[PDB]
């Protein structure tokens, strides 16, 4: 119930506007924007931009994971939301509200471990990229992990499976993808004994398969 | 997919999850979401099964018919329906895959200590369980959200000296005169 | 108008529902290039690439010390004055913060993610940001 | 740590001098913590007289308030308190 | 003492990043889900003048036999059955009562559908993101006004009231946060 | 102010009515010490309780099973929480013969929930205004007037104002500029947390007042107005226009509940007074809103949930305008089997694990207990479930038995498609997905 | 009618509209009608400061 | 700006300056009845009055026998000022039978503070705060007679405080005041505006060192329930004072303008308790249907008369819009007479 | 457009998925009743739309009104059933409603007999403690209902306190 005319303060309706100059430009959104200063030229004039992109332009096919606690996870495991027994996976984060759905994003998830030391009892997940030390801890526990990188739909017929009455075949994950996650035996990458199967995929032996490209 | 303890697809790396200690969990709160995922189908039932019955004469030329059109049911049976069901399954399964393990837990214990030690071992009893659960019992704190009738603090409230009155009209009447107030400076 | 006269006996046009902007136009291009926004929430700071930009002659003898490659953070005038284009998404209210400049996945979902999408399979969980389905090999047009 | 120098600028622009470690991810661990102006590159603490910085915005923010007339005097030109009043206001535009 | 040059790396948690090894020694460390508990806050809580004797640090620990001793899950005997809700190396524990058996504490503290204390740290006008922030103690029961007396005891200069349901504290940063669940940890709560 | 010095009562007294001061030992119609704007005796809204509420006794009700009349269980075993009330609750139910046939637990979660005003607030603060008819608050603008579009005079030669085209709000024919049309208004959003949470603590203070009574059955014996009238002289349910009304929550009989009404019941409930009728549930759906960002230019109707609480709920306002709650027994078994699954996941985790030894967790789906009484409507829906429960046998698409075969699939990556197939014994079951 | 009234024993009579009044004020009130005498609207200047 | 107070400074107003009432009996109640439960000549009292300030000043020095003369005066003029038993002249004695105790004169000082209390019993109603400040002379010159069976005086003079000191008049206006406060960040110190009881009301004050002379009497003797019997009363006089002055906070932060709250801020307030003590429902409102147009449904009758009157019908809204809309509601008159007929 | 056609029928009761924005904090009886033919209304008088839209859009394609063209014709004649899922329909469900409202009925008919055996069992004419009014007083115009589970006078109270007894 008052104005508040800039530079002076809340006033009273039918008061003095003798003194809301600006105020006036306010109201109707006209933006001068400090534009008097024809003299001082700002940073944004002369700031080489890298990156014809951009400095965090996220294209399509850019890998960033939406990152989840380690911490948030064995919270939830002696809360009661998580049964150790069985491998979690990111069906059961989605439903024991471990995680909201507007976290996960394509890729899914990344277990980040700080702050964190040790984890007491054997746990195995599958989770895309989890971090070094995040693998070290679960391996150094007896349980182990693995790294489940997928293609996009893969997530939506997993999150979701009581859509599907079958299995829907599931492609393989892109070559940037593959290489970099999947294909690669340092971060568990599911497709790592695979990729190293050398009787074929590392190698053939079956006529069409011989040429990658096919 | 995944949805049940027992590792997706992508076990297609040597990646069998061995050497499991089997825990005891209990499914406290699995146990929930089942009798929430069961009370859904149990309803998304009810919708679908629908007929009219209205109870108005304008709209009794429909009166015996299911409310939705014969799509829009086999519609919500094969997607808003079936996936209720798969829903609660996937609970249940969860849970009886789990109950045999505390099988092997109970029963591997039965066989080695006294009931006595159970109750000990497999029981998330806390010492202030009764603050939840039978409130008449706990006293080692205030719990109650009216504090001021908490036997500890009852004394804080006024004993009034009250009386009926039979001219009144049976009205109850505080028999206690007014402090004198307070009017100036 | 004031019960029924010429001006309403008659029938001008009428006047609809106003189609909204895009929710993140704010973000204007043009700086999603120059800076990055980068600290913890109550220290955002918006460091812009340092150092001249001449294109000489075939000088530069020194590539060396050419420039160092730093982000040195903007004018603290000029921060509030595009961080005051972010806040107007929800004036009034002292509890929201300014949208960011940048999209963050929490963004990217939560925008998907409302009751009202529920449903929408596709585009959901980020379909958008994967690399696309492999097309049938018996696709034409 | 102690300078006796023309100490240096910070970490901007790095040679990176390593040891032994890991290390194979240290220029892309010290060009993504040298931007937010920080730590995890150890700072380099130098220059132990900071106190005549802080004496001099105690200086030049003392000596340009007084340039608008620093007037421990009172609401400046009173002359009408004195009797006794509330002082009501009188707005700028000015 | 700069004969010592070293102690360059005791530097600051202000105008510097602060992550990993490098966290400051007074900063308590206490998350809403790593929730580690520290002896300096601690003997601040068990030196102050108060009623309601707070738990032995000792018997506060929720962190410091078939193959030369076992974990606290109850892996059992057969180093086979282990037990759902006994180990957790991110500090969780249940509650442990109060300490004095003879005493009728007149607020009762309810913890979260996920285990925490009602304590969070909003901040004063988010909107122009600005660094004063407060606290909000939102599940408190009982005698919520003998509760507000506690917290003076501890933070007599920090402007404190109270609703029917929560119990403001301003000028608290995370750290005031933090030195709070000790005090509902040790009380028993 | 203090103008007005005089003239506002003659001075005189009236006939037969006033009366002068006769002292302090005698007391006068309305004084009371305490300011109260509605002043209510136990004559005019008499509470339908075994005490009278007081400061001394927690709740006008039993808090302990007296023994002469058979005492009930809830259905759903009671929990305590932080809003509850920490004391039994037993209330004696009613007959349509205005009786007290046995004594019943109400659960604290929802007749225990200890009434907070910053929150039954948000309950009527959303109804005043969603309770609001909205497409009655249209005006004109100032492009509907239909005049002229040239300025009305040319702005300089004229002795006139400065002014072209008037059709504005200054003018007795225009309107404004900015006006108050239908769709730019507000129906508010409201969760189930807000919801219930209110609604739970307006059925607590409707307890604390002992304006509550829980009734066995609410069926008129024929679909007369005449019976229901008489139904409320015998039971004494003052529904008069002016003196306060009940408010009738319906839910049928205890062995047979019923989330609809009783046609005799609902036929003989229209009557014009202070009266209401409303739905067996606390609980309300969860809101959304699809026109959130005036993609549908079309619409008509408030910014905000296009999802709006229907009237015939449990409200704030008709919670205080109907001063008895009437619950019948069957509404009671809704309330405590929704809200069941809700104050259990609103427990702490070292709390919720014990729940499965005290019997809280039995699932009626494993066949640890057989199944509980249920409404006649969803009993209806669970017997049509279980009857089809064999139809899904012949084919894999099973929804009770999904994915039969999870235990021989041999999956099989290769690298010409990007396919991961799996074979159940050398025979290819994956489908390729199509498109 | 929000109004106090009351009647001196010269036949004048004063009100003090009470709305919006609270108890506390309408006491205060009350008192101010027993102590007046309702005679005089003089105006307090030093002039007339002795009435006769 | 600041405030030099260089010169002489005005007082500012504040509720707390209100003339606070005292403290009696009930009407028929006398002491000695309760206790067992459980114009003027002119007389210079303005020069008397600080010839007995030199005695408060002066017992409360130290110099207990110059105080006694200051005292002896000041009892000399009050015994003819007021009349017999005067609820005044038997409270100076209550300041001289304590001179006396503190200097040896024990027999005169019991002989003293006793013989006020049949100048307070013999009263019509008695200043309350003065027959606990008797009661405490009773039981302190009974401690300087060194008499244990003397001691249990104290316990009964706080039995008439618990029965007969409404604790709520003491911070009624003062309980709301911290909603006066309108600024957070300066000039916030009026949000705390904190008064104590032990400052404000005496009798509490009083009655709290009867509740710690008492228990010294029990520790010293070594007696166990005696004790308990004190500090479980000492805590439960002070936790109904602390009660009332409880309440939740307002607005926090900086509120501008609102200027015209304050009258419903400060206000006649019923205190905590009273509201609960004087309930609507314990103490129920009288309300007589002669002067109203309502009663239940059977006392019909009783209503504010009238004159040749008939009911005409409800005043069913419908009754205006055309016959089709009055076809209906034809019967919803003949149906509601039975149901206000018995 | 996307106005969610999936939620329409999909209520428990017919009131809700439907924006009636219009609404009115105090609905008359008469204002009631329409409010209720309202929304009964347009749960019928939109899907007889969209019936008569389905059959007469058969009708215009060449098959059963109900959807069944050639084949589907035939194989009803060869015996074979022809839909996957047969699911209960209105004689079907219409008849299930005919259980759990026939063992209810025969339920809360011995619910009369096992009442009357737990009431004619503890039958006091003295009230136990609850008949106490130390703390808060009775009300008198519920005595009335105790009345009859008693032969002495409840309804009688001094205007004294009652103790209890």
């Amino acid at each position: 119930s008052g104005h508040n005319v800039i530079k002076m303060g809340w006033m009273k309706i039918g008061g003095s506007w003798k003194y809301s100059r600006s105020y006036n430009d306010a109201r109707r959104g006209f933006a001068k924007g400090q534009w008097q200063e024809r003299k001082m030229t700002p940073r944004f004039m002369l700031a080489p931009r890298v990156s014809a992109g951009g400095p965090r332009n996220r294209y399509e096919g850019k890998a960033s994971f939406s990152r989840l606690s380690l911490s948030k996870l064995l919270w939830a495991v002696d809360t009661g939301r998580l049964n150790p027994n069985e491998t979690i996976t990111l069906y059961h984060l989605r439903n024991a509200k471990v995680i909201a759905d507007r976290e996960v994003v394509w890729p899914g998830m990344v277990l980040l471990a700080g702050n964190v030391e040790r984890v007491p009892y054997p746990l195995h997940i599958e989770l895309q990229n989890a971090s070094a030390k995040a693998i070290q801890l679960l391996e150094e526990a007896g349980g182990s992990f693995t790294n489940v990188y997928m293609s996009h739909e893969g997530l939506y017929q997993e999150l979701h499976p009581e859509e599907f009455p079958t299995f829907m075949e599931q492609e393989l994950p892109e070559r940037k993808g593959l290489e970099n996650f999947a294909t690669n035996s340092r971060k568990r990458g599911w497709l790592a004994q695979w990729y190293e199967d050398e009787s074929r995929y590392a190698h053939p032996g079956a006529g069409r398969r011989t040429a990658h490209y096919i | 997919s995944g949805a049940v303890g027992r590792g997706s697809f992508h076990s297609v790396v040597a990646g069998a999850n061995p050497r499991r200690i089997p825990t005891y969990y209990n499914s406290a709160y699995e146990l929930i979401q089942l009798h929430r995922a069961h009370r859904e189908v149990t309803r998304n039932f009810l919708v679908r099964d629908k007929v009219f019955d209205n109870k108005f004469p304008g709209c009794s030329l429909a009166n015996g018919l299911f409310k939705m059109v014969p799509n829009k049911r086999g519609n919500f049976h094969t997607r808003e329906l079936t996936e209720s069901i798969r829903h609660r399954t996937i609970w249940g399964q969860r849970i009886q895959q789990q109950r045999t393990i505390n099988a092997a837990i109970l029963e591997d214990a039965t066989k080695v200590l006294s009931p006595a030690q159970m109750e000990d071992r497999f029981s998330y009893r806390t010492p202030d369980a009764a603050a939840y659960f039978s409130p008449q019992e706990y006293t080692a704190a205030n719990n109650w959200p009216n504090y001021w009738q908490h036997p500890t603090e009852k004394h804080v409230v006024p004993k009034p000296r009250w009386r009926r009155e039979p001219e009144l009209g049976g009205i109850t009447r505080v028999r206690d005169a007014v402090a004198t107030p307070i009017a100036d400076y | 108008p004031k019960a029924g006269c010429e001006e309403i006996t008659r029938q001008g046009r009428r006047v609809v529902l106003k189609p909204q902007e895009y929710f993140a136009q704010h973000r204007m291009q043009v700086w999603q290039m120059r800076f990055k926004e980068m600290g913890p929430p109550f220290s955002r700071v918006w460091v812009a690439l340092g150092g001249k930009m001449r294109r000489r002659r075939i000088g530069r003898q020194i590539d060396v010390k050419d420039m160092r490659y730093y982000w040195r953070p903007i004018e603290p005038q000029y921060q509030r004055l595009y961080m005051s284009r972010l806040r107007i998404k929800d004036h009034s209210n002292k509890r929201v913060q300014p949208m960011r400049l940048r999209a963050t996945n929490n963004d990217i979902g939560q925008a998907s993610s409302l009751k009202e999408w529920e449903r929408s399979s596709d585009r959901k969980y980020g379909a958008a940001l994967a690399p696309p389905k492999k097309r049938d090999f018996e696709f034409r047009v | 740590a102690a300078a006796a120098a023309a100490a240096a600028a910070a970490a901007a622009a790095a040679a990176a001098a390593a040891a032994a470690a890991a290390a194979a991810a240290a220029a892309a661990a010290a060009a993504a913590a040298a931007a937010a102006a920080a730590a995890a590159a150890a700072a380099a603490a130098a220059a132990a007289a900071a106190a005549a910085a802080a004496a001099a915005a105690a200086a030049a923010a003392a000596a340009a308030a007084a340039a608008a007339a620093a007037a421990a005097a009172a609401a400046a030109a009173a002359a009408a308190a004195a009797a006794a009043a509330a002082a009501a206001a009188a707005a700028a535009a000015a | 003492y700069a004969h010592t040059p070293e102690l360059r790396h005791m530097a600051d948690g202000a105008a510097m990043s602060l992550s990993g090894q490098r966290i400051p020694l007074l900063k308590p460390t206490l998350s809403k889900w790593s929730r580690q508990l520290r002896s300096d806050i601690y003997d601040e809580l068990l030196k102050l003048p108060l009623r309601y004797a707070l738990h032995d640090f000792r018997t506060l620990q929720a962190h410091i036999h078939a193959s030369s001793g076992l974990s606290s899950a109850s892996p059992d005997a057969p180093a086979y059955y282990a037990v759902a809700g006994r180990d957790s190396a991110v500090g969780y524990a249940p509650p442990l009562g109060p300490a004095d058996p003879v005493d009728v504490i007149p607020f009762f503290v309810h913890r979260s559908s996920n285990g925490h204390l009602p304590g969070k740290v909003y901040s004063m006008n988010a909107k122009t993101l600005m660094p004063a922030f407060y606290m909000r103690i939102q599940n408190i029961e009982g005698d919520m006004f003998r509760f507000e007396e506690e917290l003076m005891k501890i933070f007599p200069t920090k402007k404190i009231f109270v609703r029917s349901h929560s119990v403001y504290v301003y000028n608290v940063n995370l750290d005031g946060r933090a030195v709070l669940h000790h005090w509902l940890l040790g009380l028993g709560f | 102010y203090d103008s007005r010095s005089s003239g506002v009562h003659d001075v005189a007294p009236r006939d037969g009515v006033d009366f002068m001061y006769e002292g302090p030992q005698q007391v006068l119609p309305g004084a009371h010490p305490l300011p109260l704007f509605h002043p209510d005796n136990s004559v005019t809204r008499p509470p339908v309780s075994p005490y009278l509420p007081s400061p001394q006794r927690p709740h006008p009700y039993f808090t302990t099973e007296l023994p002469e009349l058979p005492h009930f269980q809830t259905t759903r075993p009671i929990v305590y929480t932080v809003g509850t009330m920490k004391q039994r609750i037993v209330a004696p139910v009613f007959d349509l013969a205005n009786n007290v046939t046995h004594t019943r637990e109400l659960d604290p979660f929802i007749f225990g929930f200890y009434p907070e005003t910053e929150e039954m607030a948000k309950n009527l603060s959303y109804w005043l205004v969603r309770c609001q008819n909205f497409s009655s608050k249209w005006d004109y603008e100032n492009r509907e007037i239909w005049r002229k579009a040239k300025k009305n005079w040319p702005n300089t030669g004229m002795g006139m104002a400065r002014v072209g085209d008037r059709k504005n709000h200054a003018h007795p024919w225009g309107a404004h500029s900015k006006p108050v049309k239908p769709w730019n208004l507000l129906m508010p959003t409201m969760d189930v947390k807000t919801w219930s949470k209110s609604n739970r603590m307006l059925v607590t203070l409707k307890m604390l007042q002992g304006k509550l009574q829980i009734v066995e059955r609410l069926t008129l014996p024929e679909p007369t107005q005449e019976a229901y009238l008489q139904l409320c002289r015998t039971m004494g349910w003052d529904v008069r226009h002016k003196g306060g009304g009940a408010l009738f929550m319906d839910g049928g009989s205890r062995l047979t509940p019923s989330s609809e009404y009783d046609r005799a019941f609902f036929f003989g409930s229209f009557f014009n007074g202070r009266n209401k009728l409303v739905r067996p549930t606390l609980l309300c759906d969860e809101p959304y809103d699809y026109n959130r960002t005036s993609s549908k230019a079309r619409t008509k109707g408030p910014k905000g949930q296009k999802n709006p609480i229907p009237i015939n709920r449990f409200n704030a306002y008709d919670a205080l305008t109907h001063d008895t709650l009437i619950i019948t027994e069957g509404a009671l078994l809704q309330l405590e089997d929704e809200m069941y699954t809700h104050k259990l996941a609103m427990l702490p985790p070292h709390i919720r694990a014990q729940l499965p030894e005290r019997g809280f967790l039995d699932s009626e789906v494993l066949g640890d207990v057989p199944p509980a009484l249920q409404t006649v409507q969803m009993e209806a829906a669970a017997r049509t479930e279980e009857a089809e429960q064999a139809m899904y046998a012949p084919y894999y698409d099973n929804p009770y038995h999904p994915w039969q075969d999870e235990g021989e699939a041999s999956y099989a990556v290769d690298a010409v498609e990007g396919t991961v197939q799996r074979y159940i014994k050398s025979r290819k079951t994956s489908w390729a997905m199509l498109s | 009618e929000s109004s106090i009234t009351g009647i001196y024993r010269d036949g004048s009579e004063k009100a003090y509209s009470i709305r919006f009044l609270s108890s506390m004020g309408i006491n205060v009130r009350f008192h101010r009608l027993v102590n007046e005498g309702n005679d005089y609207n003089h105006s307090f200047s030093a002039s007339h400061l002795h009435l006769q | 700006i600041t405030r030099l107070y260089t010169s002489y400074f005005k007082g500012e107003l504040f509720p707390n300056q209100l003339a606070r009432p005292l403290e009696r009996l009930p009407r028929g109640v006398s002491l000695a009845a309760a206790r067992k439960g459980q114009r003027r000549p002119y007389v210079p009292l303005g020069e008397v009055a600080k010839l007995e300030l030199q005695g408060d000043y002066l017992t409360e020095g130290g110099l207990h026998q110059e105080a006694l003369e200051y005292y002896g005066v000041v009892a000399k003029a009050y015994e003819l000022a007021y009349p017999k038993d005067h609820p005044q002249v038997a409270g100076i004695r209550l300041k001289l039978a304590g001179a006396f105790r503190r200097t040896g004169r024990l027999t005169s000082s019991k002989a003293n503070c006793e013989a006020v209390l049949q100048m307070l019993d013999s009263a019509v109603q008695p200043p309350l705060e003065l027959i606990v400040e008797a009661l405490f002379e009773l039981g302190l010159t009974s401690e300087a007679m060194s008499d244990a069976a003397a001691g249990t005086v104290f316990e009964e003079a706080v039995a008439l405080v618990d029965m007969f000191h409404n604790s709520g008049q003491s911070h009624k206006m003062l309980r709301l005041l911290p909603r006066l406060g309108r600024r957070f960040n300066l000039n916030f110190e009026e949000k705390f505006v904190y008064f104590s009881p032990f400052d404000y009301d005496r009798v509490f004050a009083l009655a709290d060192q009867c509740l710690e002379r008492a228990e010294v009497f029990y520790q010293a003797r070594n007696d166990r329930a005696g004790v308990m019997r004190v500090l479980q009363q000492r805590k439960e006089l002070i936790d109904k004072k602390f009660f009332n002055m409880r309440d939740f906070a307002g607005r926090i932060h900086t509120m501008r303008g609102h200027w015209k709250r304050r009258a419903q801020v400060l206000t006649n307030a019923p205190t905590p308790d009273e509201l609960l003590r004087y309930s609507p429902t314990i103490h129920q409102v009288y309300r007589d249907f002669k002067y109203e147009l309502n009663a239940p449904i059977g006392r019909e009758k009783e209503v504010q008369p009238g004159v040749n009157r008939v009911v005409h019908d409800m005043g069913n809204p419908y009754r205006r819009s055309g016959v089709r809309s009055q076809r209906m509601f034809r019967d919803a008159e003949k149906n509601f007479e039975k149901y206000i007929r018995a | 457009g996307f106005t969610m056609k999936y939620k329409r029928g999909t209520g428990l009761w017919d009131e809700d998925h439907v924006n009636d924005f219009d609404a009115n904090k105090y609905l008359s009886a008469r204002s009631t009743m329409r409010w209720y033919y309202g929304m009964e209304r347009l749960q019928t008088r939109n899907n007889m739309n969209a019936r008569r839209a389905t059959q007469s859009y058969n009708n215009n394609m060449g098959l059963h009104h109900s959807g069944r063209g050639a084949f589907e014709r035939e194989l009803e004649r060869r015996g074979i059933q022809v839909d996957k899922y047969p699911l209960t329909t209105t004689t079907g469900a219409a008849r299930v409603a005919e259980m759990v409202l026939l063992r209810r009925q025969e339920l809360e008919a011995h619910a009369k007999k096992a009442m009357e055996s737990q009431r004619q069992a503890r039958r006091r004419d003295a009230p136990s403690e609850w008949y106490d009014e130390t703390e808060g007083p009775l009300n008198p115009r519920f005595l009335a209902s105790m009345q009859s589970n008693y032969t002495q006078v409840i309804t009688e109270l001094p205007s004294s306190p009652v103790t209890g007894r």
